[PDB]
């Protein structure tokens, strides 16, 4: 249940779900000091 | 949301909007958590200051939208409320400690390319993210600047601050169950929630497992984007276990 | 400025 949420949360199907990014999601990886 | 850009379609597909039925108006934002469950902040539904004290039956939720105004048809979904939670505790008579609030939906909604639910943090998340200096997002279809507003869904960026910062940028008393969010003067760079934008979600991605989790509510903040000033948000995390509760027992 | 929505979701 939550924890995460309804198990399948948080990933969007126009974006991770087709391996596609957003043109500012880099920006928030980046500042968790690399996040790859 | 200033200083922030137009959002991309599905960019946001947790953000949802709470409307007055008469006036019909936007009230606030919101998150889908379940397919049932809607999250906001309590300050948009009861805050007697100002004899606002709405009802199941005053509200809907729209979701799966990105234009401010128009009903867009075959895209979003309307959603009626069974009923509200508003934190026992929560403090309208000072600082809006614990402004926190659940909606249970008349109906469950199907999820879509535009509708889906986010993921609240668990201790470890909420542990290695909610520190200051990482980014997180805000959205909303409030004002552009203090004193117009947008045609589509909004989005910013913002890094946490420090603790000690966000209590010297005030006279208000912060508790744990609030973090504070956005640039120093001497950053360069701007952007803040503003009216409207209360109640809807401040996100971050987990760069383990790639999820979108909600780490605060929008809550409070003084004026828009003044410089000096922070944007104060409700630790979700902290109160999650009142999440957890209302939902496994109502 | 907002748009009119479905009579349905009023009632
Ligand atoms: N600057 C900010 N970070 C901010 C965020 C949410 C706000 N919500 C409001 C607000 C103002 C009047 C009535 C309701 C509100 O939520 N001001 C706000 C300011
Ligand atoms: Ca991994
Ligand atoms: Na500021
Ligand atoms: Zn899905």
């Amino acid at each position: 249940t939550f924890g995460s949420g309804e198990a399948d949360c948080g990933l969007r199907p126009l974006f991770e779900k087709k391996s596609l990014e957003d043109k500012t999601e880099r920006e928030l990886l980046e500042s968790y000091i690399d996040g790859r | 949301i200033v200083e922030g850009s137009d959002a991309e379609i599905g960019m946001s597909p947790w953000q949802v909007m709470l409307f007055r039925k008469s006036p019909q108006e936007l009230l606030c934002g919101a998150s889908l958590i379940s397919d049932r469950w809607v999250l906001t902040a309590a300050h948009c539904l009861l805050y007697p200051p100002w004899d606002k004290n709405f009802t199941e039956n005053d509200l809907l939720v729209r979701i799966g939208k990105h234009s401010r105004t128009r009903y867009e048809r075959n895209i979003e979904k309307i959603s009626m409320l069974e009923k509200i939670y508003i934190h026992p505790r929560y403090n309208w008579r000072e600082n809006l400690d614990r402004d926190i609030a659940l909606m249970k939906l008349k109906k469950p909604v199907a999820f879509s390319d535009y509708i889906h639910p986010v993921c609240l943090p668990d201790r470890e998340t909420a542990a290695s993210l909610l520190q200051a200096g990482y980014k997180g997002r805000v959205t909303g279809w409030g004002n552009l600047k203090e004193t117009g507003q947008p045609s589509v869904l909004q989005v910013v960026n913002l890094p946490i601050v420090e603790r000690p910062v966000c209590k010297d940028s005030t006279r208000i008393r912060i508790t744990d169950n609030m973090f504070c969010a956005g640039y120093k003067p001497d950053e360069g760079k701007r952007g803040d929630a503003c009216e409207g934008d209360s109640g809807g979600p401040f996100v971050m991605k987990s760069p383990f497992n790639n999820r979108w989790y909600q780490m605060g509510i929008v809550s409070w903040g003084e004026g828009c984007d003044r410089d000096g000033k922070y944007g104060f948000y409700t630790h979700v995390f902290r109160l999650k276990k009142w999440i957890q509760k209302v939902i496994d027992q109502f | 400025d907002f748009e009119e929505i479905p009579e349905e979701y009023l009632q």
